[PDB]
Order: C-alpha cells, then sequence, then structure tokens
RNA sequence: AUUAACGAGAUUCCCACUGUCCCUAUCUACUAUCUAGCGAAACCACAGCCAAGGGAACGGGCUUGGCAAAAUCAGCGGGGAA
RNA sequence: GUUAGUUUUACCCUACUGAUGAACUCGUCGCAAUGGUAAUUCAGCUUAGUACGAGAGGAACCGCUGAUUCAGAUAAUUGGUUUUUGCGGUUGUCCGACCGGGCAGUGCCGCGAAGCUACCAUCUGCUGGAUAAUGGCUGAACGCCUCUAAGUCAGAAUCCAU
RNA sequence: AUGUGCGAAAGGGUCCUGUAAGCAGUAGAGUAGCCUUGUUGUUACGAUCUGCUGAGGGUAAGCCCUCCUUCGCCUAGAUUU
RNA sequence: AAACUGCGAAUGGCUCAUUAAAUCAGUUAUCGUUUAUUUGAUAGUUACAUGGAUAACCGUGGUAAUUCUAGAGCU
RNA sequence: UCAUAAUAACUUCUCGAAUCGCACGGCCUUGCGCCGGCGAUGGUUCAUUCAAAUUUCUGCCCUAUCAACUUUCGACGGCUGGGUAUUGGCCAGCCGUGGUGACAACGGGUAACGGAGGGUUAGGGCUCGACCCCGGAGAAGGAGCCUGAGAAACGGCUACUACA
C-alpha cells in the first residue's frame, strides 16, 4: 500500500511506503473529514494528528464524500458534482463510485498534517514553499498591506523579474494588472 | 473471523448460525434465525414489528444524540511566503507607521501639481502658436 | 355404418396435486405389557438338536460321527412334507 | 380374443433374536480357551506432451488432494416433528356486559424451546506371519545342460493371526 | 445413619412468545343533544392509535446457580446367610 | 500558446420503413397562443465603487486498459 | 369585458447599467475641481421580421367470400376544477343517452410517403411518380429525459431487447 502525505502550511508533498498491515488497523471504521491521532505510526511522528482525505482504490476509482459504503456504488452524477466534468452542457452520465468508509480494500490513501508534535519529518517540515502568485483586485492590496481608503494602492503592486533570452539583455519586470 | 447483522431484524450474527437467502435479482438476504427467515417471506412489514431493531430506532426508545460541528470549525492557520520578494522583505512593505508614507505622499501630489501645470502652460504655448499660424 | 346428451362401464395422453417413490423420521388415542377378579377353544401314536449313509428313490427315532447342564419371560414366522 | 370375479388360524414343540436365573458366604479388580470378523472402487494434479513411433497418436510406479458403495457412532450448527395444548390471532355458541373462561374427541392458523432424528447433517474405519501361479540361486541323475531330485530366495484383493 | 445430606417452595441466570389488565390523551373517520355560540364550547356514542411497556405470561416435568433466602425429614421395620 | 466566459451545434446532407380523412393540395382563422435573433421606439419616486470560490499554473499519484481522474498551494 | 386611465391591496418576486474601446475638448475658487463626443455589450414593455402550434370548407387506388359499428377501462354532450404557452372529453369529479351508416359506415389488401409533374395521343383518356423543388416521418426496435427561445435531438444521455 501507499501513502501520499501533504503539508498545506508549508506547502510540499511526500509519498511513503508503509507495509505493515498491522500499522494500519487503528482506522478502518474512520470516515471522510475526521481527525485521527498518528502517534501509533511510529516514534518520530508522536504529538500529531492527521485528517483523512480521499484515496483510491486498486483500480483506480476514487471515493466520494457523502455515500456511506464501504463497496462502491453506481449513481446518476450531475452538474457540479466531484468527479466528473461533463463534455456538453446538461449532460447526466452513470458512474460508479467508492464509499466513504475506509477499508483494506484501497491501493493509495492520504493524509494532511493538522498539528504537529516536538519531532520532525526528515522530508516534510524541514523544506517550505511559497506561494506562487500575490494578489491583483484592488481590495485585496489594501487589506494586505494594511493601507487605508486614500493610501495611493496603486505603487505597491508585488513584481516578478524575467530576464530576456536575447543576448543576455539586462532583465525587466512583470506585474499584476490591478483591476476594479 | 467476521461477524454480520440481521437484515430484517438487525440481531448480530456469529459465524456458523443463521443462513443466507439470494433473491432472484442478485440481492443477498441474511436471517438470524428462522423467526426472521420466516416472517420475511410472508411479505410483511418490518416497521410494524416491535421487537425489531429498526421498529425501536423508528420510534425513538432510549437513545440520545452526539455532535461536534463547531470544534472543527475553528481550524485557521497562519500566511505565507510569496514568491514576489524575501518574506521578511514582504513584511517591512508594511512594518513602518504612517509617518515616512505620509511623507512621500505630498512629495507625490506637488510632482502632479507640477505636471499639471507644465500641461496647461505648454497648452497656452501651445494655443498662442496655433493662432499665430 | 355414423351419432348430440347420458354412465360408481373398459382403455391412452396432458395441466394442477400429493410420503406412491428416492428414504425414511416424528406425534396423539386404544390394545399388546404388569397387577386384582373372571376365565375358554382348535389340536395331540410317543415325542421333540444336527451332518452324511442306506431305505417306499427328501428321518425326530436306524448306522457312523458332531456333541451334550436345572427352571424360565417378550417377539418371530424356517420346520413339524402344521 | 375380451370384461367383472371372498386369498382363513399360531397362544403349543423346536429353530432364531434378546432378557432373568437355584447350588459352593458377600463383593471389587483381572486372565482368555472357544465363537464372530470388514472394508471396496474410481477420479483430478504432477510424472508428461515424456518413454515408444516417420507421423497421427500416446503410457506406468512413487507423491498430493478428493469422490462412489458399505460399517460404527454423535446432535454445537441446518432441516423435520408440536399435547410444552408455551405465547399470540381468529369463527360459532354458552357464562347479563368488560376481564377471565367452557365446548366444537387436538376448533383452525403463526411462531415455537427440550427430546428423538436425516450421506437432507457431522466424525471415524490398523499391520504381522505362511503360501499358490510365476520368476530365480547352488546342483546331480545323464562327463554337458537343467528352478528339483536333497537344499533354498522373492512373491497375490489368497489362508491364519493382531 | 449429621451430611459439600434429602425433599418442598422462593430468588437470580439462560431461553420462548411479542408489548398484558387499568388509567389518561389538544389522537380518532363522524352522528345526536344542550347553549352565554366557541381559535379544542361542552354532553352522549365510537373499530383503532399514543404513554406508563423489549412490557405481561411461561421456564424442567430428562435446563443452570443459591453454607452466604425460608420451611421440613433422619442412626428404622421385616426376611435370609 | 493554454484556459474560463459568450454563441451555434435544433441548419445542412440521406432514406421512404410505418401511414387510407391520416399525410397532402387549394382556400380560411388566432377577439384561442409562444418567439433567441433583426429593425424602430421606450423606464425620475462605501456610490471616487461592495463579498467569497474556481480555471490556466508549480509540484506529489492510481489502473494492462479511454477525450477517466484523485488529494495539496495561488488568482 | 379592446386600447388606455383611476381606486383598494398583495408578492420566499423581477427591471430601472458596480460593463468595455477610441478620441483630449471647454470653464476658474487652480482642485490630484466641474462639465462634455462618438461606439460596443446589455435591459422592462410595445410594434415588425424569420417563424411555429393549432384550425374552417372541399378533394384520394382495390374489395360485400367485410352490413351494421362505438361506450368493460370516454363512446356523443352539459357543469365545476386541474394541467399546457393557449382553446378543446386533454385530464379529475357529478349528470343526461347519445354519435356514424346503402349518398357504402366499420374491417381487410396495397409489390401505397403526398403534391408540382413524366410517358403515349384527333377529341375524350390509360398509366407511372423511391428520385435534384415544396410538405411529412425516421436514424437497429420501444420508451424516458437534462440544457436552451427552439429537441421527446440520436455524428446528446438512461434502461430493456437483438447483435457486437
Ligand atoms: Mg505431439
Amino acid at each position: 500500500m501507499k501513502l501520499n502525505i501533504s503539508h498545506p502550511a508549508n506547502g510540499s508533498q511526500k509519498l511513503i511506503e508503509v507495509e505493515d498491515e498491522r500499522k494500519l488497523r487503528h482506522f478502518y471504521d474512520k470516515r471522510m473529514g475526521a481527525e485521527v491521532a498518528g502517534d501509533p505510526l511510529g516514534p518520530e511522528w508522536k504529538g500529531y494528528i492527521l485528517r483523512i482525505t480521499g484515496g483510491n482504490d486498486k483500480q483506480g476509482f476514487p471515493m466520494k464524500q457523502g455515500v456511506i459504503a464501504p463497496n462502491r456504488v453506481r449513481l446518476l452524477l450531475s452538474e457540479g458534482h466531484s468527479c466528473y466534468r461533463p463534455r456538453r452542457d446538461g449532460e447526466r452520465k452513470r458512474k460508479s463510485v467508492r464509499g466513504c468508509i475506509v477499508g483494506p480494500d484501497l491501493s493509495v490513501l492520504a493524509l494532511s498534517i493538522v498539528k504537529q508534535g516536538e519531532q520532525d519529518i526528515p522530508g516534510l517540515t524541514d523544506v517550505v514553499h511559497p506561494k506562487r502568485l500575490g494578489p491583483k483586485r484592488a481590495t485585496k492590496i489594501r487589506r494586505f498591506f494594511s493601507l487605508s481608503k486614500d493610501d495611493d494602492v496603486r505603487k505597491y503592486v508585488i513584481r516578478r523579474e524575467v530576464q530576456p533570452k536575447g543576448e543576455g539583455k539586462k532583465p525587466y519586470t512583470k506585474a499584476p494588472r490591478i483591476q476594479r | 473471523m467476521r461477524t454480520y447483522e440481521d437484515t430484517f431484524s438487525g440481531q448480530r450474527i456469529y459465524p456458523g448460525k443463521g443462513k443466507l437467502y439470494v433473491r432472484g435479482d442478485s440481492k443477498i438476504f441474511r436471517f438470524q434465525n428462522g423467526k426472521s427467515e420466516s416472517l420475511f417471506l410472508q411479505r410483511k412489514n418490518p416497521r410494524r414489528i416491535a421487537w425489531t431493531v429498526l421498529y425501536r430506532r423508528q420510534h425513538r426508545k432510549g437513545i440520545s444524540e452526539e455532535v461536534a460541528k463547531k470544534r472543527t470549525r475553528r481550524t485557521i492557520k497562519s500566511q505565507r511566503a510569496i514568491v514576489g520578494a524575501s518574506l521578511e522583505v514582504i513584511k517591512e512593505r508594511r512594518s513602518m507607521r504612517p509617518e515616512a508614507r505620509n511623507a512621500a505622499r505630498l512629495a507625490a501630489i506637488k510632482e502632479s501639481k507640477e505636471k499639471k501645470a507644465a500641461a496647461q502652460a505648454a497648452k497656452k504655448a501651445e494655443k498662442a502658436k496655433n493662432a499665430a499660424a
């Protein structure tokens, strides 16, 4: 079985191999969106609480919030559902989905950290990843940089740095196109 | 080993007891004992049978409730570093209070006023030459 | 020679049904059973363990062998060419 | 050629299946003469696409797992049986009505423990000796040969024991 | 034949059936009365439903436990060696 | 470039199976109804500007199998 | 009982521009002031256009070895409602007993989509019309539906049947 662990605080992701069925007997009744103590995983994981986000079956099928069953069921999907993207306005396709009860059948599980412990994870909490793009709507800059109603918000626009590939010409800057 | 729950009456079932009945349309039923099985085959309704687990739950006899919604609703976290600049650089963009920011504003508006006056002066010069033309 | 209706008349097939059967199991009442009281009949040369032999050519009895231990109760249907 | 037509008696003697029993004081624990005897056949995997054969075709011992017929037990689970007349429903009539009851040889229906019971359910069914047919060893009679004439080896679902 | 005794009741356990009698109701399809005429106006009748109620009844006659629940019985009579 | 949003995809093209007052033809009615689009008119009873998501995107996956898709971070 | 207007009210209740491109103008308290043009995209109602859906009158080939048909479970009509974009036996309740027919109803056959029209000729006719234009229906057979002004759509989806 495979586990895909993600850390939203620092924004990092890793996957770990676990082969001991005895270690994972502690779930197998937990639902989607619940709390659990990750301490019995091991000593370096003491003082951790995990949130169950979802997984993939052995065939590749995902699970869907709101269907209470350990098996998989066919349903009549519509617009707005989680595991279907229609190709034309108004389509409704019948598909098969996995229930919201964890079991020994799943092929890959996935979890997120809610509260850390004292030990550190050798590949997860030691590196931190930044965000990708700053704000661009007018109200966002004022609240973000705490300016008042009349503080010339336009000037404070976070900009990126880009280098032209032409004869190593001196780079220039790129900006977010303030709206409203 | 494993255990099952009676379909008709909800009683618990250990290995070896009871039987398993498969209906014509590929639906599997389990009965803990003869009493459940016999009643089911007569098209009786479980809702109206006084000793069933479903009947008790439907009439709400002897059970209470629980909730923890507002506990998991307090999960809020902190901000993270942008790629625009160094995280410490990001903060100091609004670390300072309103003195130095205000001082720049007077210079900026004076620059704006100077350009507008130059435009008006240039326009008057442009108007004069146009008439002279 | 045909023939509608009729038949506790003889014969063949089909649907429903079932312990007729595969293959047997269980329950109830009245006897059989034991006791107190009453209390017969058919039948009977003498009687009553077998194998072989010869003989009126299929013996309980004869010849040669096998064997063989008091008094008795409930069933059974081989024989007594019952 | 066709249709319809009464099938009597066992309690006696013996034979057989079982169950008591007088004599040497009453008991407990044992030996074993004699009598009886029991297991049977098939299928699948591997050996094997092999030995053999030009080709087409196409085996066997050991090993593993099951099954058919028969025999001896047992009832945790499944099913059958209901006078447990246990609980409930219900028809007719009778006790003035309700409650509680009688009768309809067990009124009828639903469920029904205990006991009995079903390859309709579950468990179990051993190895020593001597031999026949046949194949052999040493070896004369008959200077050679020969499994037999003296001696001797292996050996069957057979025979006798466990 | 003084006992971890025997017997008769009782309590608890385990099982079978499936929610007792009685009381109450802002339940109940409506009909007939009486009025100060009502947001349920009351008085009479009314299969059934809801609550007290997984309650009531039965339970060894070839079920289990009780020194720690109660009440009783007891070192015989006759025959024989 | 990619992607969100808007529109069309209900037009064209093919065939003659069914259908005997049914389809169809000429001629009437909507004072008995709907109509994107086109054209023409037409609406006095914090305001220097309001709020949360999501795509594209970086990076971690499953199945032999598809114009299948999961969970994490931005707008 | 039209157009339009007035009165009393009501509404999980709408609409009356938090939208985009070009130009760069005019005033006097000289303020980061006020006013100003041409377009695009939208918006309530009315009118028009492309239409659509129903609908009045008359007109079809063979057959009597098809003469009486329709109403159980609407068949002809009246009333009160429901539903549809709207009328209507279209549907739900109550009530009358009607409707078609020898001037050929009802039923059966068609190697039958209808029409504008093709072939052959004194005149009158006989026969063909799947097929380039107009109208109708269908996407293997039946049914059911989402989006939209417009679909009972099939180079859209759901289920069964038969193939694969
Ligand atoms: Mg070969």
